[PDB]
DNA sequence: CGCTCCTTCC
DNA sequence: GGAAGGAGCGTTTTTTTTTTTTTTT
């Protein structure tokens, strides 16, 4: 078919100030996904904190008919292995501040076929609001 | 390349500059995008004013190069039911921008064919996403639109383009593409086209390809009326004449030797007459009520098809009564 | 904080807003429902909005299902009586482990068991969503086998119905029955309504003495705040007005409610009633005495009954009811004018404006002959369903033949 | 970007609002008091009546207002299965608001409600009727079934008069600082045909294109009403005049032969200057050139015809 | 069995009526390779469908008056079921479309479209019965599967008026012009019918009065001749009275009802006698035409009576082809002319 | 298929060289054979004109056999053509891609890099269903083209009719088509006097398919009758249904004569024999406006009557009643 | 929206 | 025993396209 003129490369994340990256196991991220899309989620929620002594908090927190639900990932390597709040920058890492995304679960359910078959899952959020996933 | 392309899409016009003929409301559209202060806009007119080419000019001169993606535009071809508005705009309306380009724009183009549970799904949608999103709605029939979206968008009328900007952009169409358009062929041309920018283009690509050799060859009046097909005014001038001095026989023979010498088709032969009765001198109200009420009636008989001879009768009657009321 | 049509309910039949004669008859019928082998099973109660059908008939229940109800011996489910006079199906249940259409099914299947010791009389006031085709036709399949079922005992069945119409929505295309009124009618069908098995006794809009009684009751009863707001001595003009508004007593008590706590003087509304069928018809051919100018009441008219008057069933009954103005001894020139009228709206292709041509054509007619003495006759429905029925009966015996 | 003054100033108490002084002095005491009771909110649009009941609802909640509003509307689904799941659930929920308070269901745009969606609202009010109030909001009443209406009180708002329009554009004027004079605000007025939101829309228009308000300047945003043209067409003695209106108003400014038609049953509709036959015989020829019309010729000549025909009734 | 079936031509030499159609058909049936599509426009009971069948089996032997019937199944958009009764033949098919009313197109798009497809080398013919009668968007489909699939299948269709004929449709057909029987040979197809089945007879005249009753139709002529034959027992005498469709008697008392009392209760008395009328399936148009000229026979009316009494019918019939309801156009009619008697 | 088939349909015109009477269009339409620039085209124009065979004609001479069947995608009002179609099957054709060209094809065909649409029929189209096809003719446009044929001109919306350039099919009469008429004769070795094929066209009206079938039916008559003497105009008259000039004169006798009960029993006797309204009505009209022993007046209201009986006879109504009110009209005049 | 008939008040 | 107020009467026929909800899946 005639190539539509919409560029799809149009949506990019812009690596100069990414607001934070996570790295997740595929198979935890894949159950939290089947998880929200049990309780028909309606919104979604993508929080991530970064601490002192080693803290870190990776969440969804999903809005639907049973009101708001939270899913947390644990602190452990195996599962959460390594996290960076830099609050846009890409260079300096500070503690104390949250990055808050909010996303229509429609868009965020279409990557859980792909998560499924996922050995790693890196995560990465600009000041801009656009979510990258690889 | 963009040769291959009708004349109608290949000289669409790529930036405002090139948009003539509405004056007034180009120089709106650049004072509020200036300004940052565009407001929800409801373009409504006839075919071929430059809706659509208006807008499309709008968004690549606030985006530019990201065009695809900073403007949503639906159309009838698309499915635009209340379904469609509940989720689709909705989603495009409900998300953040790519680059802050200012806002999001949804071009709505004929929208006077969406139902009306699409149109009371789309008001609250209008309203509530207005922060870093805008509305843009192209129609040609108000009446199919509700009042509330009617009161919720800054109006735009289109205007018929003026002849001024017909001719400039024939001269530009000219330029480019090496041709010549005489005088009295662009008068024509401009006399048929009654305000549609379409129409003229189609007209001067057929006539272009009417000519034999479009390298030397000259356009002339006669080779529009050729590719067109519609009368020319000395005929119409002689057959009314006709019908309104000359006797039943003289006017049925008139009539046939001007519509079989081109194979004239009678509906414009009446509408041209028509034009040329309403600005004559008429002495009494009467005359004209015969004269519009018989002529609608045979062009509404015309449009189901029927004997041709007997509409033909009944135009040359009709006008031969009616105006026997004066004096 | 309490509304007041819910403060002030009846506590004993005899405060019901129902007529006497209307009150015996159900009293009667659902008397005979109770008996132990009764020929009646089902009851039809049909009727406009607020004419006190649910509460008849919760009222009668307080005092039939106790005298009918057979004496337990230690088999109640709790300590308490089990105060359970009426037993009422609810539309927006959802359990788990069910499909929607199966919904009143599964009620139906247990109302059955309500007999005898656990006897109790089974209300169906919310229905199912008849406007889905599927559970339409569930909902008369299941009526019809409670008609037809062969148990030697049942519990008495009632229906209430509202009839009301449906308002032209977008979101909505179809065109039939159903989409137009919500009556008994369009919810059953010919079979169920003509069963030996189901008594029907429709319900008419509370008249005005008792609604002027009752409205009265409710100011003598809230004394202190009307005196000291300085509306009593003006209450009863305020109650008039209400009593001659609407036949809505719901709607009469929350007017009068409304009125009262407004510390100012707001105007006195109340809610809208369409104008039926025949009533239609009337203001189309004699007019209205709550107006004087044809053209407000047709545009009236038209802009809150477009639905009735926009069917052809509404010109073919002007031109079968337009000849009793005066028994028929009027001018045939007006007649006449009228059916060619009628005959060239019919080519308009159902436009709106084609039906105000129709009846404002008719309206003048009738206004240019009327006179103070005038002696109508009686209004009848087209028979055009009859012609049609004899077509039917025509075709399938054409195909025999054939 | 700004925000538009539609939206910028948008009134959020109820004391901002202009007309319909009685109503809102009812909406007040309402507030107040705090027994708010099942309600419908009937009137032309952009007059208010979002606004008033969004306000009412603010007075009455505060804090609680989060918790205690459920906003459904057009946009949103609203079927019977949203009645019977997430209305029902808002409905259920038990709050802790003040003694003399409810929860509040705001249906706006209540008239496009499906049929079975009104019928389960029917149990649902009469069930939770003692800490839920519904607060409709539409255009015409009547499309609330007659069950619901029953239990709810109607408030039908009326067009906005000149003084109040006047009375808030000058208020916006100044909040705003805007250079304004007496004809340009005639203007608006007059063009606003008692819609403040579209006035509010034509006077930033027009001082965003042309800085100043003027008469010449509100007129160039915004044309002379459809509907004002073509009573005048109607309205006239020499089948002439009636000509030159149609073509140098209407046709040569770009208005299409179905919308003229429209307008011109709608008009005649409700104008009250000739006798009854009159009305009903240009009633009768404005239906035969929409037939006309909507088969496909919709030409100059028909309407031409139909103004010809109207005229000779006239006489 | 019925007189007007048992003596059906089954041939084209048998025919004894409009010798120049008979000659025309044989010329047709000469070369039957480039055959044309055909449109037999004619009044009702000239004997169309006879001289059909006529050439089909001209053409195609004797298999196609060997008739079989068969139900097809038509599903429409709405999912709705309709049922028409395919009479088929070995060499030739027939169809009544019009008895779909307006779903007539369906079975042009379903029926005709498929079998047109599928390849018989020789072609079918397909009978349309009540042409006249199709929508007009039944006709319109007809016009491309005619002209792709020429090759396969030559199209056959019947009609009393070519008004109702979208003009694509008579270019696309040959015209076929089938006058009606004139007395003279109804005359003589009763002697024949009447010496043959051993029925008594006193003059010829009355065959006369019968080919006047009927005034063209054949098919009237003999059932009314059968109809006398045996109430008199099988003894047709001068003074036996002439038996006529009962709905005729039934539409002449109205008009003579009509003539005697012009007044509204007299308007809606005629009413009920219209509605029964409809009741038995009689056609609003065929009404409406019978009423007017039973109306025009009347010898009281004057010249000026009759003119505005055809003015009227025209009208009124117009009316009726353009609306719906066909009661407020027969009333209409009937209303006027009693106010113009008045 | 040389003698199996209609001569209308053996006679299809193949290429655009041979359209008897359309240069005004088949000139643009050939000059753009090496272009690459067919624009959007709406052919209308009265029945029988040429308009379907010119389109295939034009798909013929750019694609070829081997790559018309790829290129063209042809819709009718036998198809099903509801907005639903319009919306998927019409949009996803023209979001194609064209197929890619052989080499035999483009040595021998110009192979144009954009395929075709033709929605035949196109004036039984719903306002809807053409509202779909206004912005697809005009975003496909760099690989697709439309082509929309109709009789009616006034049933396409305005929106379509400007998107399309417009092409009217003229009438064909004794001075347009008497040549391809008098070619297929010849090449069927039809015999005929002269001016008959005038005759036939003057018949037609407009139409060379019936002159064509016109012509095979006399032809076919001719052959029957085996006495090798030319086709004379009294047969393709009666062939064609025009009522002879006799019956023509009793009628306007006894319309002169103006009398009810004789003029209503002369109408009954003549529909009666099968004639066809509108042929009668057309000669009536022919006669009274072409005679000159009428007044001004009078023609001035006969041609009204006609007008209006025609216009009635076009809805469908009933010839008898329609023929004896205005015979009856036209005796008051 | 009237007719007709039945209840009730007075 | 007029006078007013009120009840009952007077009612049921399909079917083009298209969109849309509902339910099941
Ligand atoms: N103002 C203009 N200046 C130059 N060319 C124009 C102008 N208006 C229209 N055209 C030409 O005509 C074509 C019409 O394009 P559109 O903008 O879609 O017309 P339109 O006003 O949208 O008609 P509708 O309402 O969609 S049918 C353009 O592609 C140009 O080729
Ligand atoms: N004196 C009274 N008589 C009857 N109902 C009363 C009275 N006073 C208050 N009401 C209330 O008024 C309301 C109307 O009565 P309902 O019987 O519910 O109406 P309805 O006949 O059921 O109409 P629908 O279908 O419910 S809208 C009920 O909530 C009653 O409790
Ligand atoms: N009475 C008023 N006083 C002041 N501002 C008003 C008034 N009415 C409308 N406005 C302004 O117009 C804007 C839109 O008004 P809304 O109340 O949303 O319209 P509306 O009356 O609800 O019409 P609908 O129902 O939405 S179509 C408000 O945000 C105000 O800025
Ligand atoms: N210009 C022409 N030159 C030669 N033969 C023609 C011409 N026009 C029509 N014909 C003949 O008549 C037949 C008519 O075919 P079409 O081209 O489909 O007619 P048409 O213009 O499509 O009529 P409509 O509008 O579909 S009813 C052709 O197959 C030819 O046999
Ligand atoms: N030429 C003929 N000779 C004898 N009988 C005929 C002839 N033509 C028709 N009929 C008779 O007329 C009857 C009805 O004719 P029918 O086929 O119904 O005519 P149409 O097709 O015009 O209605 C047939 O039963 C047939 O017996
Ligand atoms: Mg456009
Ligand atoms: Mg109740
Ligand atoms: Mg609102
Ligand atoms: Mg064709």
């Amino acid at each position: 078919y005639l190539i539509k003129d919409f560029d799809t490369n149009g949506l990019e994340l812009d690596r100069e100030r990414i607001s934070f990256e996570a790295i997740i196991k595929g198979e935890a991220l894949h159950s939290a996904l089947k998880d929200l899309k049990e309780i028909g989620c309606k919104e979604c929620y993508v929080y991530a904190k970064t601490e002192a002594n080693d803290e870190n908090v990776f969440a969804l927190i999903s809005k639907s008919q049973l009101g708001f639900s939270k899913i947390k990932l644990p602190s452990n390597r195996s599962i959460l292995e390594k996290l960076q709040v830099f609050d846009g920058d890409s260079t300096t890492v500070i503690d104390g501040f949250a990055v808050i995304g909010f996303f229509d679960f429609t868009s965020f359910d279409k990557i859980r076929k792909s998560t499924k078959i996922a050995s790693k899952v890196l995560f990465r959020m600009d000041v801009h609001g656009v979510l990258s996933v690889n | 390349s963009k040769e291959n392309l009708p004349w109608v899409e290949k000289y669409r016009p790529e930036t405002l500059d090139e948009v003539y003929g509405q004056n007034e409301v180009i120089t709106t559209v650049r004072k509020f995008v200036d300004e940052g202060k565009l407001p929800h806009l409801l373009f409504y007119g006839p075919p071929g004013t430059g809706k659509t080419s208006t807008i499309v000019a709008l968004a690549r001169e606030i985006y530019g190069k990201n065009y695809s993606n900073m403007v949503l535009e639906l159309n009838a071809s698309d499915d635009r039911g209340i379904d469609v508005v509940r989720n689709q705009i909705k989603d495009f309306a409900s998300t953040r921008q790519i680059f802050s380009k200012g806002f999001k724009l949804i071009i709505l183009d004929e929208a006077d064919a969406m139902t009306n549970a699409a149109q009371n799904a789309l008001r609250r949608v209008i309203e509530r996403y207005t922060k870093n999103t805008r509305f843009c709605v192209l129609a040609n029939y108000a009446h199919k639109l509700t009042p509330a979206l009617l009161s919720r968008c800054t109006r735009f009328r289109f205007q018929p383009l003026p002849q001024e900007a017909i001719e400039r952009r024939i001269a530009n169409v000219l330029v480019h593409e090496k041709l010549k358009l005489s005088p009295n062929a662009e008068k024509a041309l401009i006399e048929l086209s009654n305000g549609d920018m379409r129409r003229v283009l189609n007209v001067l690509q057929s006539c272009k390809a009417t000519l034999d050799n479009p390298d030397e060859d000259e356009i002339s009046d006669d080779v529009i009326y050729e590719c067109c097909g519609a009368p020319r005014p000395s005929d119409l001038k002689a057959v009314l004449k006709s019908i309104l001095e000359d006797d039943w026989g003289t006017a049925h023979y008139t009539l046939n030797k001007v519509r079989s010498a081109k194979g004239l088709a009678l509906i414009d032969l009446i509408e041209g007459i028509v034009k040329i009765l309403e600005d004559y001198e008429l002495q009494n109200e009467e005359t004209r009520v015969h004269l519009l009420t018989k002529l609608a009636d045979i062009e509404y008989s015309i449009s189901k098809g029927g004997n041709d001879q007997i509409q033909g009768s009944a135009v040359i009657g009709a006008i031969k009564a009616s105006f026997e009321n004066e004096t | 904080g309490e509304q007041w049509y819910e403060k002030f309910k009846p506590n004993c039949l005899e405060q019901v807003a129902i007529h006497k004669r209307k009150l015996k008859d159900v009293q009667e019928a659902l008397d005979a429902m109770f008996l132990p082998n009764a020929k009646h099973r089902i009851l039809l109660l049909s009727g406009p909005s607020g004419c006190s059908k649910s509460t008849v008939i919760k009222e009668l229940s307080k005092i039939l299902v106790p005298k009918y109800r057979q004496n337990s011996n230690g088999t109640s489910f709790r300590s308490t009586p089990n105060e359970h006079k009426v037993t009422e199906f609810r539309g927006d249940c959802i359990v788990n482990d069910l499909p929607q259409m199966e919904s009143f099914s599964e009620f139906l299947k247990g109302a059955r068991y309500l007999v005898m010791s656990n006897l109790s009389l089974i209300l169906i006031e919310d229905l199912p969503n008849v406007f889905h085709i599927d559970t339409r036709r569930r909902f008369q399949q299941l009526i019809l086998q409670w008609l037809y079922s062969s148990e030697p005992l049942l519990p008495p069945l009632v229906i209430c119905i509202t009839e009301c119409e449906i308002p032209e929505n977008d979101n909505n295309y179809r065109k039939f029955g159903i989409d137009y009124t919500f009556s008994a009618e369009t919810i059953m069908n010919k079979e169920i309504l003509m069963h030996p098995r189901l008594k029907r006794i429709k319900f008419n809009p509370i008249n005005s003495t008792l609604l002027k009684k009752h409205l009265k009751f409710i100011c003598v009863q809230n004394m202190k705040m009307l005196k000291e707001k300085n509306k009593w001595n003006k209450r009863q003009e305020v109650i008039d007005y209400i009593a001659q508004e609407t036949g809505d007593i719901r709607s009469a008590i929350t007017t009068l409610q409304f009125w009262a706590t407004s510390s100012g003087s707001l105007p006195i509304s109340t809610r809208e009633s369409t104008i039926s069928y025949f009533h239609a018809i009337g203001k189309v051919i004699h007019g209205s005495h709550s107006t004087n100018n044809d053209n407000e009441m047709i545009n009236n008219l038209f802009e809150n009954s477009n639905n009735l008057l926009s069917k052809e069933d509404f010109k073919l009954g002007i031109l079968e009811n337009y000849n009793t103005f005066n028994k028929g001894e009027f001018s045939i020139s007006d007649a006449s004018s009228i059916v060619d009228c009628l005959s060239e709206c019919d080519n308009m292709n159902g436009l709106p404006e084609s039906n105000e041509y129709g009846l404002r054509e008719v309206r003048k007619t009738f206004r240019n002959i009327s006179k103070q003495g005038h002696n109508h006759g009686t209004v009848y429905f087209p028979r055009e369903w009859k012609v049609r029925k004899l077509q039917n009966s025509f075709k399938v015996q054409a195909e025999d033949w054939l | 970007l700004q925000l538009p003054w539609v939206e910028k100033y948008r009134p959020q108490v109820l004391s901002d609002i202009v007309g319909n002084k009685e109503t809102i002095d009812r909406l007040q005491q309402i507030a107040k008091d705090g027994n708010m009771p099942h309600m419908i909110i009937s009137g032309m649009p952009g007059i208010g009546k979002t606004t008033s009941v969004h306000c009412l609802a603010h007075e009455l909640l505060g804090r609680s207002y989060a918790d205690g509003v459920l906003e459904l509307n057009a946009s949103d689904d609203r079927g019977i299965d949203v009645v019977r799941n997430q209305i029902k659930h808002f409905a259920q929920k038990k709050l802790h608001l003040p003694p003399g308070k409810h929860k509040i269901v705001i249906l706006d745009e209540a008239d496009s409600m499906t049929a079975g969606a009104q019928q389960a609202l029917r149990r649902t009010m009469e069930l939770y009727s003692n800490s839920t109030r519904f607060a409709f909001a539409c255009n015409q009443s009547n499309k609330i079934i007659e069950p619901l209406q029953s239990r709810c009180a109607i408030l039908r708002y009326s067009k906005l008069s000149d003084e109040d329009v006047l009375k808030r554009l000058l208020q916006i004027i100044k909040l705003e600082d805007v250079k304004y004079t007496n004809d340009g605000l005639e203007a608006i007025i007059f063009t606003a045909e008692g819609d403040m939101r579209q006035a509010i829309n034509n006077l930033q228009s027009t001082v965003a294109g042309h800085g100043l308000v003027n008469a010449d300047n509100v007129f160039k945003i915004v044309d002379s009403p459809h509907p004002l043209i073509v009573k005048k067409m109607l309205l006239a003695s020499n089948l002439e005049d009636s000509i030159q209106i149609l073509r140098t108003d209407l046709w040569k400014k770009g208005y299409s032969s179905i919308d003229i038609v429209t307008t011109s049953f709608r008009v005649t509709k409700n104008l009250a200057q000739v006798k009854e036959s009159v009305r009903l015989e240009m009633i009768k020829e404005i239906g035969l050139t929409h037939m006309r019309i909507l088969e496909g010729v919709g030409t100059y000549l028909q309407l031409a015809s139909m103004l010809a025909k109207i005229h000779k009734l006239n006489n | 069995s019925l007189w007007v079936d048992k003596y059906r031509p089954k041939s084209l030499n048998a025919l004894s009526h409009n010798e120049e159609l008979t000659n025309f058909l044989k010329s047709l049936s000469d070369q039957p390779r480039d055959l044309p599509h055909l449109l037999l426009y004619g009044p009702n009971g000239t004997g169309k469908k006879t001289r059909c069948m006529a050439l089909l089996e001209s053409i195609f032997g004797p298999g196609v008056y060997r008739l079989k019937i068969d139900v097809r199944q038509f599903v429409t958009a709405s999912n709705r079921k309709l049922e028409l009764n395919v009479v088929s033949s070995p060499y030739h098919l027939e169809i009544t479309p019009s008895d779909m009313g307006n779903n007539d197109r369906i079975v042009i798009q379903e029926l005709l479209k498929e079998v047109a497809q599928m390849e018989q080398h020789r072609y079918k013919c397909v009978i349309i019965n009540e042409a006249n009668s199709l929508t007009k968007d039944a006709q319109a489909a007809l016009r491309r599967t005619m002209e792709k699939y020429s090759k396969n299948i030559r199209l056959i269709m019947v009609c009393d008026s070519m008004s109702p004929i979208i003009a694509p449709i008579k270019s696309r057909c040959l015209l076929i012009r089938c006058p009606a029987p004139s007395d003279s040979e109804i005359s003589t197809i009763l002697s024949d019918v009447v010496t043959n089945e051993r029925i008594q007879l006193e003059t010829k005249d009355i065959l006369k009065r019968i080919a006047q009753a009927s005034n063209g139709n054949l098919r009237v002529s003999l059932l009314m001749l059968e109809s006398m034959a045996l109430n008199n027992e099988l003894a047709l005498k001068s003074s036996s009275p002439i038996i006529k469709p009962d709905w005729i008697i039934v539409i002449h008392k109205l008009t003579r009802k009509i003539v005697k009392e012009r007044s509204v209760n007299s308007l809606i008395e005629c009413r009920a006698v219209l509605y029964d009328l409809l009741a038995h399936c009689i056609p609003a148009n065929i009404i409406l035409k019978e009423l007017t000229f039973s109306l025009l026979d009347v010898e009281t009316l004057n010249t000026t009576n009759k003119s505005s009494i055809i003015e009227y019918s025209s009208v009124f019939d117009e009316r009726l082809s353009l609306g719906n309801k066909a009661i407020f156009h027969l009333e209409g009619f009937i209303a006027k002319v009693m106010c113009c008697l008045d | 298929s040389l003698a199996q088939q209609p001569w209308v349909e053996k006679y299809r015109p193949k290429n655009l060289d041979e359209v008897t009477a359309q240069d005004h269009a088949v000139t643009v339409l050939k000059k753009t054979l090496k272009s690459a620039n067919l624009p959007h085209m709406l052919f209308y124009g009265p029945p029988g004109t040429g308009k379907t065979s010119t389109i295939l004609a034009l798909t013929k001479e750019l694609y070829g056999p081997d790559l018309m069947k790829s290129r063209i995608l042809e819709l009718n009002a036998s198809d099903e053509r509801g907005i639903s179609i319009v919306r998927e099957k019409v949009k996803n054709f023209a979001r194609l891609t064209v197929s890619k060209p052989s080499k035999h094809d483009l040595e021998n065909y110009p192979c144009p890099p954009y395929k075709i649409i033709i929605l035949d029929e196109a004036d039984s189209m719903t306002a809807d269903a053409q509202s779909a096809l206004r912005r697809t003719m005009e975003t496909y446009s760099g690989v697709t083209r439309f082509c929309l044929i109709c009789n009616y001109v006034t049933r396409i919306i305005d929106p379509l009719a400007s998107r399309c350039s417009k092409f009217r099919f003229k009438a064909l009469d004794a001075s347009n088509a008497i040549d391809r008429l008098r070619f297929i004769s010849e090449q069927e070795n039809v015999k005929c006097d002269d001016g008959v094929l005038e005759r036939i066209l003057d018949i037609s009206a407009g139409d060379l398919r019936r002159g064509i079938t016109l012509l095979q039916s006399a032809s076919k008559g001719a052959q029957y009758l085996g006495d090798g003497k030319n086709i004379t105009s009294t047969q393709v008259e009666e062939l064609a249904g025009v009522v002879p000039h006799d019956i023509l004169i009793e009628i306007v006798e006894k319309v002169k004569s103006g009398d009810f009960d004789e003029i209503k029993k002369y109408v009954n006797t003549f529909m009666k024999s099968g004639w066809s309204a509108a042929s009668v009505v057309n000669q009536l009209h022919e006669y009274y406006i072409t005679n000159d022993n009428f007044d001004t007046n009078f023609k001035n209201q006969i041609s009204w009557l006609l007008f209006t009986t025609d216009s009635r006879l076009n809805n469908g109504t009933n010839e008898h009643i329609q023929l004896l009110n205005l015979l009856v009209k036209i005796s008051q005049l």
